């Protein structure tokens, strides 16, 4: 989640916002020097009382404007388009779990094996336990074991939604009659949030995402329990 | 039909100060005050809509 | 003035044609809303009061008062054309939705293109007369065009009734197909697809007819010149465009959307 | 010419309708209308439409449109 | 079989008053670019106006997307203050 | 004579001033939209009670500040002023058609307010996505009257296009070619070009939304075999190209700002600025899906995207590079126009910068729908088009009006702004990185600092506003008549005096081969 | 530019009323709303 | 039609505080507008 | 059987159609095995892919439009 004061992203909890992370950091380097250099070229424009008012020409110059940029731009590209590659590398899931959004609230369904589902609705703050987060915490959490590759499919009962969990890099729009695929694989146990991320009515603040990461024995005894 | 456009143009460049769109005479008055009078009207009427619908 | 641009007297029609748009929506969102016709039969009204007298007005300033030097001419061509083309990327919105749809027809059809349920017009029968009928309207006008350029007035007239006369038989080939269809614009995306885009290409025959009428009176009462003519020239560069969105519509929809 | 272009009217263009309207009045009986099956992708009302009943498309025609509970 | 009017019978106004000064090879209503002289002080630009001063524009090389504008008087020639050019105004 | 003169307008120059006037009014209406998101943000918590309000009060935000203000001013009012004066024309090609683009937008505005008036309003946000901007999730009457504040407002540009495109062509003297046109008549025929071409989609998409509302038709609606995705891009197809439509005539206003106050006869590189203008309209057209990044789209398809939207800095840096090699060797006046468009060609490139950003479909995951795309588009959008406006308005207020402005007030108000502006959207970087939803009532305790930062920026920002109507109340109340400005030869829309004349071009100028 | 000395001057004392006016029409109305959101 | 500094716009600077208070009106009026949509949805 | 496999026929973020397929090819195998008395075992694979990747909502819609005659995929 986030914290007081925060600059950057939260704290990487998969490998592919591992990667991000340093390419948003190679990214922001050029962003802070470019800003830089322009701001600084206007103040030496602007602090000089030799003047040149003739036509110059521009053909010269103007070799070095397209060239360096079209290099830098490569040079983001690369990076960006190895991690987009990344993303989309078939994988061997060894689970599938669906969520359905709905305003204002998710459901999921586990139904590999069983036909498990559940309901997942915002804690309003007038019901949260002392030291629970406001407008974050939900009554059913998604379980999913850590450190294994999980096939997520994203859809909706209604408006369009957005399934987010910022910490794992993900982000998928739920369009009703549409099955959206994405990947996430947790190097951690813990709690992951996140918040709907497509304007969906009134309640859009208020249908946030709560993963539960465990190791796979602690899954299949919560799974096994749910009979 | 006869070839009138010479009479039209006699009519239409008349030096009596009219605009283009009343320079056809009296029936030109008519339809623009006809015109003049729906639209400003409508809009009155839209207005009072308006005022209906913004209360349940 | 030592230049050979027209400055056109103050006027009216803008605000009477902005506030005819006012009513016309304002009377949209009234009909469906508020089970009333009231203000968008005002709002017609106001908008056929407002293009009579604007463009009757025009007629005044050119062929009566002589403003429609060689320079205005070259504007007016660049302002239709201009028009046209912002017509034409109106119409690519509707084959977007169309290609979109069939090429990726969703479960709720079928998987399939026509979907389920959908029996669709034999594109060789009244939808193959339409094409034949809109070709030879596009001859027929060039004939007229032709005639008008050679001095000749009965053959002019005689061009442009038949051209008229072709676009009435579209119009009305295309209302009883409406009528005699087994799909409806409620038939899912097929319904919509078929009836928005053949609608809004129905209006623009039935724009487009208007527009060959008003040429037909002003030829009867002798405005054209031989050399200047430029409302037949607008009226036959949007009767071509007319032909040629029904020929991209009767190949997409009626025959390879069959 | 105006000569060239009326020869193409009145020896290609009009004998063209002429022979396209030979074929639609040939083929112009009245098809048998298929079993109503009450599919959901058809016949859909998300709101009722503002002339009529709220349930006639605008040019509903017996025959051949059913409403979404069959024909009339 | 004729009845179309031509131009000749039937344009009026402005556009009959264009119609014959370009029969006549005279452009009072400006629809051609005039051609330079030599812009020297005894070939000056002859810059016709219907009144006593006229906009200028200087285009003083081929392809120069830069025009000097600057109002002629009725009088001495003057100079376009980017090339020198000679300009004299010809009521 | 006055409702001849005001409401049958046949004259560029009136009808400029009333765009100018429609703009500054719309303005006033887009800030307090503005200022009531900021206080919802400014602590945690509700303030409005009726997170419905909040979402009417994003969308009425952002289609009056688009359609209702830069328009309005930039294209409406800088375009009919300026353009016939730069070419010496004697007005528009469609001076009674130009009056029509005018008189559109306030019945336009009129049915926006109708929408926010009528049941709860259309919470929709800008993008009037279906299925929320649907007849189940927004019954009512709602949606529909911003569907056609859209066509009203879509039919003004589309014929405001034509007359500048046919204006332009067919206006200038005979021996001007296009290469002898300012910049500021390139960047309006290049906005008129993107407005003829992209409005259109977007009133055949709203249509179709119009239809699904209520006609049963199913484009959008996936029970019918429709698809919401087809909204997103018929909508996109015109949004991308809407945004450099904001901006182009802002270039066009800094190239001859720059060039203004530096001394010079000239912009550096004429020909590039005209090729970089062209390049940005037209790759404009082919990155639109970058808006789409979230919604389940094929990787080949997002490294497209990615990768043509990268292109699009390549000439806008050919123009930043070229301002600057303008401001090079110049006799440099630090007017407050000068400020403005300084302060332009900075916040427009930081924002330009973190656009390439969020062009990486891969961060864009986790950016999309924060509020760094929000922080994007404050920087280039809102500030781009804000200075350029503000610079435009107070380098050529003397020539409208005939009177002065008072310097140091203007350079107090420039102060003020680039102060709100900074403390307002800067830390909506913060907020995004750190994962804050767009489009939220309120938000976790974790965003608050940033978020009560922001809040207070957006008051700084009002106070400016507010000192702005009083330094152009006080340049009518003290009556400073203009004798002379500097550099005429090269500024041709001050040879007449200010103000112009009713009519000026009676006589054309004068220009050989 | 340059320009003719104001044909009408706004004194210090001027510019505050006219600086005060223009304030007041902004924060009063917005202030009488913002202060009774509790009362809607 | 009149010309010139003042001439050239649909409101009259004739006397500084009438202008004043049509200024007033006139931004004040778009300012406030939004405030009272708020109150008016609010109210229901 | 974990979880459906990777299907080079669906290698997209949209995977509406891989659940339509796997429904229409366990209903169509069920339909072949019944229909001589056959077995349904032999449909398993289609029957735990469709269960795995279809929304629950979906399946009992398609469930319902078969009992009603209204279903538009051919089975
Ligand atoms: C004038 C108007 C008033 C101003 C407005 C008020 C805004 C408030 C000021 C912010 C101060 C932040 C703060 O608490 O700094 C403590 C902070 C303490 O250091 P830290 O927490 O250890 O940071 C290390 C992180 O790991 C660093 O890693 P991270 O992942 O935590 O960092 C990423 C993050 C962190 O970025 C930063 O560190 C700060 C941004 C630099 C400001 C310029 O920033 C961004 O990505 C920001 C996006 C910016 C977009 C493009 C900016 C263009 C700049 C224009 C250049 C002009 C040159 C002058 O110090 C700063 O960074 C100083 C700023
Ligand atoms: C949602 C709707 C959207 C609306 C958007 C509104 C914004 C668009 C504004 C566009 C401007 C429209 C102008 C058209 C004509 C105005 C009609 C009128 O009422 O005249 C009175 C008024 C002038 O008053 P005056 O000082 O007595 O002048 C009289 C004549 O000099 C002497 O002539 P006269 O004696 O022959 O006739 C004058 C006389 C009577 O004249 C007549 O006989 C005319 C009768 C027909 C006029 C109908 C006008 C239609 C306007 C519709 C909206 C546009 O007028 C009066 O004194 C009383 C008329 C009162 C009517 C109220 C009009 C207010 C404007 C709209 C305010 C918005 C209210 C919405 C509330 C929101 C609620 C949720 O004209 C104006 O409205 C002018 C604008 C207000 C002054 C603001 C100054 C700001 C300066 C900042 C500078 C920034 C731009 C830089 C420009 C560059 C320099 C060149
Ligand atoms: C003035 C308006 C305007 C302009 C000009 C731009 C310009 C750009 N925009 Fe922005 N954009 C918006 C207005 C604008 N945008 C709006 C309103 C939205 C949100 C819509 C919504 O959802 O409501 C948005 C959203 C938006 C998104 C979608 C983000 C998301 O929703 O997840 C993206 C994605 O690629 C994008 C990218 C860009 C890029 C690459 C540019 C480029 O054109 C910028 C190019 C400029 C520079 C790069 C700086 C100058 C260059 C140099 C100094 C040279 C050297 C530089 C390099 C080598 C990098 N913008
Ligand atoms: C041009 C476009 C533009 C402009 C100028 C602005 C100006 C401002 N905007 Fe924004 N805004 C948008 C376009 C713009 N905006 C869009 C498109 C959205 C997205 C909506 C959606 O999600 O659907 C948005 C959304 C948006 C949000 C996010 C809401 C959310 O996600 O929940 C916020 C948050 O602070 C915000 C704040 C502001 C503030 C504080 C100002 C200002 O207060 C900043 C200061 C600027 C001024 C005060 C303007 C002054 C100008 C004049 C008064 C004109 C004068 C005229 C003459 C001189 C002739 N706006
Ligand atoms: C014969 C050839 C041509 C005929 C033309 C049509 C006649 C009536 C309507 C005129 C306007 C047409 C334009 C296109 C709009 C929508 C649908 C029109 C197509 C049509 O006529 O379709 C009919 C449905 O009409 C319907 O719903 C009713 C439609 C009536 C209300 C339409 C209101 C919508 C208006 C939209 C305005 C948007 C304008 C865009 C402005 C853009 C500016 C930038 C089809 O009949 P049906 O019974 O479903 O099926 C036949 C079964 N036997
Ligand atoms: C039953 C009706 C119901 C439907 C209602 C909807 C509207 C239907 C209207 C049909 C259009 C009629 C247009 C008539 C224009 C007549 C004026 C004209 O044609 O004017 C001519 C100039 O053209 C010009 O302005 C050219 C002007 C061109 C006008 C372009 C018209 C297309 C308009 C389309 C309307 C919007 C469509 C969008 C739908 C979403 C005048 O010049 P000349 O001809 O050279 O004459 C001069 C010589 O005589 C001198 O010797
Ligand atoms: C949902 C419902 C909402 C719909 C609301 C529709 C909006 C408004 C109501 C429309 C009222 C129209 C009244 C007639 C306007 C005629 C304009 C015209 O014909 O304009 C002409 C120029 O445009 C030209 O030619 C070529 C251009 C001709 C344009 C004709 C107008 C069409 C208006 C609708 C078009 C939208 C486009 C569809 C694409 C999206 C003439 O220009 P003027 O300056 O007049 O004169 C110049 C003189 O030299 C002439 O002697
Ligand atoms: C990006 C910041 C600034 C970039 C500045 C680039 C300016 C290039 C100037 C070229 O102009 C030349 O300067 C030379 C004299 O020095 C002249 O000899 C020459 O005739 C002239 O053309
Ligand atoms: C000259 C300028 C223009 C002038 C404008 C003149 C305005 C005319 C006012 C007529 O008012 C009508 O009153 C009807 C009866 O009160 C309403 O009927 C409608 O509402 C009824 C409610 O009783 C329903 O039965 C039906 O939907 C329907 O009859 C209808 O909506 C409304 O228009
Ligand atoms: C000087 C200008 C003159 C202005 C006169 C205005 C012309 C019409 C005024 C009467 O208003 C009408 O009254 C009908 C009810 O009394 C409405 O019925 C409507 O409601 C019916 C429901 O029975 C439906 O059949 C239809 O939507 C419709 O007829 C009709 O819509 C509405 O227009
Ligand atoms: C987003 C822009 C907003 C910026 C905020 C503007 C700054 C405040 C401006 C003053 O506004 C006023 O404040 C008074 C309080 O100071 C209010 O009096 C209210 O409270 C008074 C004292 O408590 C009572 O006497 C009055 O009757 C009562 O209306 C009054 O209505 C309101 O006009
Ligand atoms: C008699 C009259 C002469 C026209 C004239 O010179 O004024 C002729 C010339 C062309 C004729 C028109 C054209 O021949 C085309 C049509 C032929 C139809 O049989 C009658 C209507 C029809 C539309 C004709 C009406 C009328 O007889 C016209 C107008
Ligand atoms: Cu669900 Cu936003
Ligand atoms: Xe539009
Ligand atoms: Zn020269």
């Amino acid at each position: 989640m986030a914290y007081p004061m925060q600059l950057g992203f939260q704290d990487a909890t998969s490998p592919i916002m591992e990667e991000l992370l340093h390419f948003h950091d190679h990214t922001l380097m050029i962003v802070f020097l470019i800003s830089s250099l322009v701001l600084y070229i206007i103040s030496l424009m602007l602090t000089t009382k030799l003047t040149h008012t003739s036509t110059m020409d521009a053909q010269e110059v103007e070799t070095i404007w397209t060239i360096l940029p079209a290099i830098i731009l490569i040079l983001i590209a690369l990076p960006s388009l190895r991690i987009l590659y990344m993303m989309d590398e078939i994988n061997n899931p060894s689970l599938t779990v669906k969520t359905m959004g709905h305003q204002w609230y998710w459901s999921y369904e586990y139904t590999d094996y069983e036909d498990l589902s559940f309901d997942s609705y915002m804690i309003p703050t007038s019901e949260l336990k002392p030291g629970e987060l406001r407008l974050l915490e939900v009554d059913n959490r998604v379980v999913l074991p850590m450190e294994m590759t999980i096939r997520m499919l994203v859809s909706s009962e209604d408006v369009l939604h957005s399934w987010a969990v910022p910490s794992l890099g993900l982000k998928t729009d739920a369009i009703p009659g549409r099955l959206n695929q994405t990947t996430l694989m947790s190097s951690r146990p813990g709690l992951y949030y996140g918040q709907c991320s497509e304007i969906c009515g009134s309640n859009h603040s208020f249908m946030p995402i709560v993963l539960e990461l465990v190791p796979l024995k602690y899954f299949e005894k919560w799974s096994a329990s749910m009979l | 039909f006869e070839n009138r456009v010479a009479e039209k143009q006699k009519l239409f460049q008349e030096d009596n100060g009219l605009p283009v769109h009343l320079k056809g005479g009296a029936t030109d008055n008519i339809l623009y005050r006809v015109t003049m009078t729906l639209c400003l009207g409508g809009t009155l009427y839209s207005l009072y809509c308006l005022g209906w619908a913004s209360f349940p | 003035q030592t230049h050979a641009y027209h400055m056109v007297n103050p006027s009216p029609w803008p605000l009477t044609g902005a506030l005819s748009a006012l009513l016309m929506t304002s009377g949209l969102t009234m009909w469906f809303h508020f089970n009333s016709m009231t203000l968008l039969m005002i709002g017609l009204t106001t908008n056929m009061l407002t293009m009579y007298q604007w463009w009757r007005d025009v007629i005044r300033e050119s062929t009566f008062q002589g403003h429609h030097t060689p320079a205005v001419q070259k504007g007016l061509r660049y302002g239709m054309i201009l028009f046209i083309i912002s017509e034409v990327l109106f119409f690519t919105g509707f084959f977007w939705a169309f290609y979109h749809s069939s090429l990726a027809p969703t479960p709720e059809l079928g998987g399939c293109w026509p979907p389920t349920g959908i029996h669709p017009l034999n594109p060789l029968e009244v939808p193959l007369l339409n094409t034949s009928v809109l070709l030879a309207s596009g001859v027929s006008i060039t004939w007229a065009h032709h005639s008008l350029m050679e001095g000749d007035r009965k053959h002019m007239l005689q061009a442009l009734f038949i051209t008229i006369t072709l676009g009435v038989y579209f119009t009305l080939l295309q209302a009883s197909e409406y009528y005699e269809a087994p799909f409806t614009i409620s038939d899912g995306v097929y319904g919509s697809t078929f009836f928005v885009a053949t609608g809004f290409h129905g209006l623009h025959v039935i724009i487009g007819s208007t527009f060959l009428i008003v040429c037909f009176f002003r030829q009867l009462k002798f405005h054209f010149t031989s050399n200047h003519h430029f409302g037949f020239e607008a009226a036959a560069w949007y009767w071509h465009f007319v032909d040629v969105v029904w020929l991209f519509l009767y190949v997409s929809i009626y025959w390879w959307g069959s | 010419g105006a000569r060239t272009w009326r020869f193409l009217t009145f020896g290609l263009a009009l004998p063209s309708v002429a022979l396209c309207t030979l074929n639609s009045w040939l083929h112009s009986g009245h098809r048998e209308r298929p079993a109503f099956i009450p599919y959901h992708h058809l016949r859909i009302r998300t709101k009722p439409f503002s002339w009529g009943d709220g349930n006639h498309t605008f040019f509903h025609n017996p025959r051949v449109n059913p409403l979404p509970t069959g024909y009339e | 079989g004729g009845g179309v009017p031509t131009d000749e019978e039937q344009a009026t106004g402005l556009e009959r008053e264009v119609m014959l000064a370009a029969r006549k090879g005279q452009d009072p209503y400006n629809i051609l670019a005039p051609k330079a002289t030599s812009g020297t002080k005894e070939d000056p630009n002859l810059v016709p106006s219907i009144t006593n001063k006229r906009i200028v524009g200087c285009i003083c090389e081929e392809d120069n997307s830069t025009v000097i504008w600057f109002w002629l008087h009725k009088g001495e020639a003057q100079r376009c203050p980017s090339c020198g050019t000679h300009y004299k105004l010809v009521p | 004579m006055f409702i001849n003169r005001w409401l049958f307008s046949t004259n560029h120059k009136d009808i400029g001033t009333l765009y100018l006037l429609f703009g500054a009014w719309a303005g006033m209406v887009g800030t307090a939209l503005s200022l009531l998101i900021r206080a919802e943000l400014g602590q945690p918590g509700t303030l409005l009670g009726d997170d419905q309000i909040y979402n009417v009060v994003v969308t009425a935000h952002a289609f009056v500040m688009i359609f209702f203000m830069v328009m309005p001013i930039m294209i409406g009012g800088f375009g009919n002023w300026l353009v016939p004066l730069m070419i010496g024309a004697p007005d528009m090609a469609f001076p009674r058609m130009n009056n029509m683009s005018f008189w559109l937008l306030p019945p336009s505005f009129l049915l926006l307010l109708a929408s926010s008036m009528v049941e709860a309003g259309a919470g929709t946000g800008w993008t009037v996505y279906p299925p929320l901007a649907g007849n189940l999730a927004h019954a009512g009457a709602s949606v529909d009257l911003t569907i056609f504040s859209l066509h009203l407002a879509g039919v003004s540009s589309i014929l405001g296009a034509i007359n500048f495109i046919t204006t332009i062509i067919n206006m200038k003297p005979p021996a001007m070619s296009q290469y002898q046109t300012p910049l500021f008549v390139w960047s309006v025929m290049i906005t008129a070009v993107l407005l003829l071409l992209s409005l259109p989609v977007l009133a055949a998409g709203i249509t179709m939304l119009l239809t699904d509302r209520n006609l049963n038709t199913t484009f959008f609606d996936p029970a019918g075999g429709g698809d919401p995705i087809l909204y997103q891009h018929l909508f996109w197809f015109f949004g991308h190209p809407e945004v450099y439509i904001l901006i182009l005539p802002g270039f066009g206003m800094i190239s001859h700002i720059v060039t203004y106050y530096s001394g010079k006869k000239e912009p550096f590189g004429y020909m590039g600025m005209v090729w970089a203008m062209m390049s940005i309209g037209f790759l404009g057209f082919i990155v639109w899906a970058h808006h789409m990044f979230t919604v389940g789209m094929d990787v080949d398809t997002r490294a497209y995207f990615t990768s043509a939207t990268m292109i699009i800095a390549i000439p806008t840096g050919v123009k930043v590079f070229s301002w600057l090699a303008t401001l090079h060797g110049g006799n440099i006046k630090w007017s407050p126009a000068m400020m403005w468009a300084l302060g332009f060609i900075f916040l427009f490139t930081v924002g330009g910068l973190t656009g390439i950003v969020l062009a990486n479909s891969s961060l864009d995951i986790v950016l999309h729908d924060t509020y760094y795309v929000v922080a994007h588009f404050h920087y280039v959008l809102s500030m781009g088009a804000v200075f350029a406006i503000m610079g435009g308005f107070v380098h050529w207020f003397p020539l409208f009006s005939g009177y002065t402005l008072n310097d140091t007030w203007a350079k107090i108000h420039f102060a003020i702004m680039f102060v709100g502006v900074n403390m307002t959207f800067f830390p909506q970087h913060f907020l995004g990185l750190s994962g804050m939803p767009r489009r939220y009532s309120d938000y976790p305790d974790a965003y608050t600092m940033w978020n009560t930062i922001s809040s207070m920026g957006s008051f700084i920002s009002l106070t400016a506003v507010m000192l702005m109507v009083f330094i152009i109340w006080e340049a009518f109340a003290s009556k400073r008549e203009v004798l002379t400005v500097d550099l005429t030869t090269t500024n041709l829309e001050w040879l007449n005096g200010c103000p112009p004349p009713y009519h000026t071009f009676e006589e054309p100028t004068y220009v050989n081969l | 530019i340059t320009a003719k000395p104001a044909k009408t001057p706004t004194s210090p004392k001027e510019q505050a009323i006219g600086l005060s006016v223009t304030f007041l029409s902004f924060l009063l109305p917005a202030g009488w709303v913002l202060y009774h959101l509790d009362n809607y | 039609y009149e010309e010139g500094p003042g001439k050239n716009i649909p409101f009259s600077v004739e006397n500084k505080w009438r202008l004043l208070a049509m200024m007033t009106l006139f931004f004040g009026s778009g300012f406030a507008a939004p405030f009272f949509i708020v109150r008016h949805q609010l109210l229901k | 059987y974990q979880t459906a496999p990777f299907d080079s026929r669906f290698p997209n973020q949209n995977q509406t159609r891989n659940c339509w397929q796997n429904y229409l090819d366990f209903h169509r195998c069920e339909k072949a095995m019944t229909a001589k008395g056959g077995d349904v075992s032999v449909c398993e694979w289609y029957r735990r892919v469709y269960k795995s990747l279809c929304p629950i909502s979906w399946v009992s819609t398609w469930d319902d439009r078969r009992a009603e005659g209204t279903f538009p995929g051919k089975i």
